[PDB]
């Protein structure tokens, strides 16, 4: 079939001055036809390394690769702090032209337990038949979190939807928005809203939470 | 330098050339040898101002550019000396490219007339790579 | 000095035809092979073919049947067509040369058949106003509008610290997206706090008191 690129890991978390590795195996030998792009954030990909191992002029020196065959990795020695953001390995031993997908950059920093905030609806959404109910967990790390809802001590998985920030610019945390949505009846139907985040620092999840019985 | 047969079959491999886009490593020692015998120095000018360089003879006019050839379209983004050099990722590059157009290798004349549906592995049969 | 420039229509109906163009500069269309490349939501790349320097083209067989891509010698651009597209074909369109050292900037194409819709603003506040720690965090949820972008901004711009905008999500056809900012709990509610949002496309602009 179309070659497919394994990239590992996911994600990579590190501190400027450390140097990294990363892995990209294809399902199928392409000798040395395997090229490394970077891609920042809101910016176009940039050509790294092309057929496995050869400079790019103008490329900094801390960017080199190796391998062939099925493996190959991208090296940099000492991560520098424009370097972080997605890596994607790219053959074109075979058409079609086929992309990894992907390693994320990320920058390495002292764990932090999210800041919990949780809204009901509010009037004029209720009015207009609808009920979103909302939870933001702040500026935490490691990104990696768990988010329940709960309805009168009962899991809601449907009608939720979430968003993510990338690493925060200010402080390299994560934040993410959580948002419940039902109609006013649903709503209305139930008494306790509960917003429950499950991080690394700390073993007991963080709830917030508000009844309709009262306020 | 010129290029011993397997010596330069193992090169190619190297350079990632066997089975790139369905051409088997064959076919580039079979091409090798025809168009320049192994000779990264090899050279050939043609009727118009332009020159075929290289273990693989790329033309001027529309792959590298030697500074000196009218209508020079350096498909390639080279400058035609890479092609000489005896080190071949250039050339390597540059036949890459080529053979990434529709017609493949039916670029390199020499190789329709005289690789073109043979038993093209038998240039690599006995080599150790 | 060759430098690429995609544009076209940012949004397309379902089963219509999705056209981008990509204009070269500083060099000649016929100066080298060109392709087109697509990233989806969760940074999955696809290539979706390319030209070569001579007219003929190579298209990713996943997309052979839809997939056209065109140039023009006269005004060194060259095209993409990609009928019948569905949401799925929803993406980043980028352009770029066969051999991956220019790039244009990347343009969006959304693929909906929803219709301009002004967004609903809500104020998010705490339930019955109460203030607990040294400080606050209220917020904004920007709801059903299409197509993006909006613009928040908190007290006309004079509150810019402790926010936080994220990215918008599709809710039904529409996006739907919210902002929170924290404040000392000295700061509100003793002074007003208000969201403003702005969406162009529906020439609208609404601002909310929490």
């Amino acid at each position: 079939m179309d070659i497919v690129l394994t990239q590992s890991p996911a994600t990579l978390s590190v501190t400027p001055g450390d140097s990294v590795s990363l892995s990209c195996r294809a399902s199928q030998s392409i000798s040395n036809n395997l090229h490394w792009y970077q891609q920042k954030s809101h910016e176009s990909p940039r050509l790294l390394i092309k057929y496995a191992s050869q400079s790019i002029s103008g490329i900094p020196s801390r960017f080199s690769g190796s391998g062939s065959g099925t493996d190959f990795t991208l090296s940099i020695n000492s991560v520098e702090t424009e370097d972080f953001g997605m890596y994607f390995c790219q053959q074109s031993n075979s058409w079609p032209y086929t992309f990894g997908g992907g390693t994320k950059l990320e920058i390495k920093r002292a764990d932090a337990a999210p800041t919990v905030s949780i809204f009901p609806p509010s009037s004029e959404q209720l009015t207009s038949g609808g009920a979103s109910v909302v939870c933001f967990l702040n500026n935490f790390y490691p990104k990696d979190i768990n988010v329940k809802w709960k309805i009168d001590g009962s899991e809601r998985q449907n009608g939720v939807l979430n968003s993510w920030t990338d690493q925060d610019s200010k402080d390299s945390t994560y934040s993410m928005s959580s948002t419940l949505t039902l109609t006013k009846d649903e709503y209305e139907r139930h008494n306790s809203y509960t917003c429950e985040a499950t991080h690394k620092t700390s073993t007991s999840p963080i709830v917030k939470s508000f009844n309709r019985n009262e306020c | 330098k010129v290029f011993g047969r397997c010596e330069l079959a193992a090169a190619m491999k190297r350079h990632g050339l066997d089975n790139y886009r369905g051409y088997s490593l064959g076919n580039w020692v079979c091409a090798a040898k025809f168009e320049s015998n192994f000779n990264t120095q090899a050279t050939n000018r043609n009727t118009d101002g332009s020159t075929d360089y290289g273990i693989l003879q790329i033309n001027s006019r529309w792959w590298c550019n030697d500074g000196r050839t009218p209508g020079s379209r350096n498909l390639c983004n080279i400058p035609c000396s890479a092609l000489l050099s005896s080190d071949i990722t250039a050339s390597v590059n540059c036949a890459k490219k080529i053979v990434s157009d529709g017609n493949g290798m039916n670029a390199w004349v020499a190789w329709r007339n005289r690789c073109k549906g043979t038993d093209v592995q038998a240039w690599i049969r006995g080599c150790r790579l | 000095e060759v430098q690429l420039q995609e544009s076209g229509p940012s949004l397309v109906k379902p089963s219509q035809t999705l056209s981008l163009t990509c204009s070269v500069t500083g060099d000649s269309v016929t100066s080298d092979a060109w392709s087109w490349i697509r990233k989806f939501p969760g940074n999955k790349l696809e290539y979706m073919g390319y030209i070569s320097y001579s007219g003929s083209t190579y298209y990713h067989p996943s997309l052979k049947s839809r997939i056209s891509i065109t140039r023009d010698t006269s005004k060194n651009q060259y095209y993409l067509q990609l009928n019948s597209v569905t949401t799925e074909d929803t993406a980043t369109y980028y352009c770029a040369s066969w051999g991956g050292d220019v790039w244009g900037a990347g343009t969006t194409v959304t693929v909906s058949s929803a219709k301009t819709t002004a967004p609903s603003v809500y104020p998010l506040a705490p339930v019955c106003g109460d203030t607990t720690g040294s400080s606050v965090t209220l917020g904004c949820l920007v709801k059903g509008y299409f197509p993006e972008p909006v613009t928040l901004t908190w007290n006309s711009g004079s509150l810019s610290s402790g926010v936080h905008t994220f990215p918008a999500v599709l809710q039904s056809d529409l996006y739907t997206l919210s902002s929170s900012v924290t404040v000392t709990s000295s700061t509100w509610p003793s002074q007003s706090i208000t969201c403003n949002v702005a969406h162009p496309a529906s020439s609208t602009k609404v601002d909310k008191k929490i």
